[PDB]
């Protein structure tokens, strides 16, 4: 559920 | 304006003639929007993060208005689980992090 | 301090007595760090990212100093592509987005 959006 | 982080920093944006809800994301340089049928040419691209990589379509020179602040640049369209506004456009609207 | 977004928002943090580099991520609900050892008990958890879902170890009430600012909260450890400081801790140091 927890959403995390880092993008390399 | 000043947006706290108690909840996801969601804002309204205008793109391709549509109004959408997007998340201000300092953790990405790119801007990624949920699948939408935008006109114009594009180039294939792969982007990665937690969970791995996904395939997206890269559109250039696309006008995007964020909470009344105009911007224009590259936008990626694909199966992202959320509309993400990256640093490429955040700098254009003069957005900073402060503490 | 005020941080612009032309470059990645990288900062030095201190956790478990060790110094590390992390990315201030407003697009992350939680704080996720690359594989490491942390004292105390942890619980299995699953989180989502741009590419999908991953399994992580959840450590609660962990002290973390970010750019000289103290926070004590949840820290997730798993196969993240980079150490990130999420909203759960960003709110603790009073970080906000401004434009």
């Amino acid at each position: 559920v927890s959403q995390n959006y880092p993008i390399v | 304006p000043q947006i706290t982080l108690w909840k996801r920093p969601l804002v309204t944006i205008r793109i391709g003639g549509q109004l959408k809800e997007a998340l201000l994301n300092t953790g990405a340089d790119d801007t990624v929007l949920e699948e939408m049928n935008l006109p114009g040419k594009w180039k294939p691209k792969m982007i990665g993060g937690i969970g791995g990589f996904i395939k997206v379509r890269q559109y250039d020179q696309i006008p995007v208005e964020i909470c009344g602040h105009k911007a224009i640049g590259t936008v990626l369209v694909g199966p992202t689980p959320a509309n993400i506004i990256g640093r490429n456009l955040l700098t254009q609207i003069g957005c900073t992090l402060n503490f």
